[PDB]
């Protein structure tokens, strides 16, 4: 009964675009960093945004561990490669 | 002195290093038909429960129980009708899990002063040594056997620490068939605290 | 900055017993499943039970991306071990 009730990461609207590819939050771009996750229930991503910050989660049915884990991994290599700090 | 061990049974007594590990709960079910064992309960007085909630009570079957129908008390006679049933109990939260049987037939809540003895669905069930709890519903103010007491008060988590003692969990549900699976209890009652006794089959 | 704002695990208090070496909540078995984590400001797994479920979250200052990728590798090898469901 492992379930993973919330697996969410913060951003600026900036920083999400960089990792958007150029998009804003609404749509996440098929040659992104959050595309191309296992989907299991939909859109194993999802992104929204209210102030200039940024909100990326995984999706209800789509929080298995290995979305996690390349999330985690994505979001890692892309900071790493844009010089952007994960200060988490 | 054990000398009188081997007279009376012929083998030497067995002391493991905890003392006490092998001891039952229970000194045992005699399971003779026609018979009721009751729950741990500080005092079998009659009290009106609340129509449409679910009273649970703890049961320790501290040994394998053979059992074939719930009683129940009524004290006085109020027109109406009430469900019995037996659920497990989660050992982690204490809460009801499952449920393990309940009534054939709602039994009737009014016309005499006695016990009310309901047949289980299953028919004979063997219940392995645990904790279970008997859950009760009526769609209407049974008044029914068994009320608060400080010998209880153990086994319930309290808000707070009460002078006269506390009774048993109480859930919301509306009268009917119980589910199977219990729906969590959200209060202790203050004054009632209903006996479901089990039957030997 | 990317910041993890919640890594989150829902278990019952059964299953991380088994898993945390049968101690309770919040006690985190050195020899358990949920010890070994890099470690950047204090304990990196914090655990709570309430109402019979064991909430396992990466604490405020640790959530980087090892020690969420490492969480999410210990949970599916003990659920797989222990034929533990991974409802998520």
């Amino acid at each position: 009964a492992i379930t993973c009730t919330a697996c969410t990461f913060t951003m600026t609207d900036a920083e999400f675009a960089i990792l958007n590819e150029g998009v804003a939050a609404p749509t996440i771009d098929p040659r992104g960093s959050f595309a191309g996750l296992q989907s299991l229930s939909g859109a194993p991503i999802t992104a929204s945004a209210s102030a200039g910050t940024t909100t990326v989660v995984v999706a209800a049915s789509n929080r298995n561990d290995a979305n996690i884990r390349t999330l985690a991994q994505r979001l890692r290599r892309a900071a790493q490669a844009n010089r952007i700090t994960f200060t988490a | 002195s054990i000398a009188w061990y081997r007279e009376l049974y012929g083998t030497e007594p067995n002391f493991n290093y905890p003392n006490g590990v092998l001891v039952p709960n229970h000194p045992g079910y005699n399971q003779t038909p026609g018979g009721i064992y009751l729950p741990n309960v500080a005092a079998l007085s009659g009290a009106a429960i609340t129509a449409n909630r679910i009273h649970y009570v703890y049961f320790q079957v501290a040994q394998t129980f053979v059992t074939d129908a719930l009683v129940f008390r009524v004290s006085t006679a109020v027109t109406g009708n009430a469900r019995v049933g037996l659920y497990t109990v989660d050992p982690s939260s204490g809460f009801p899990q499952f449920l393990v049987t309940q009534g054939s037939a709602a039994a009737l809540t009014g016309g005499s002063t006695g016990d009310r003895v309901v047949l289980i669905n299953r028919g004979i069930v063997t219940l392995p040594p645990t904790w279970y709890m008997t859950a009760i519903v009526s769609d209407v103010a049974a008044n029914l056997a068994g009320i608060n007491g400080s010998a209880t008060a153990q086994y319930y988590r309290q808000p707070s620490i009460p002078s006269g003692g506390s009774g048993c969990y109480t859930a919301p549900f509306t009268y009917g068939v119980l589910p199977d699976l219990a729906p969590t209890p959200d209060a202790v009652s203050t004054t009632n605290h209903p006996v479901v006794g089990l039957r030997t089959a």
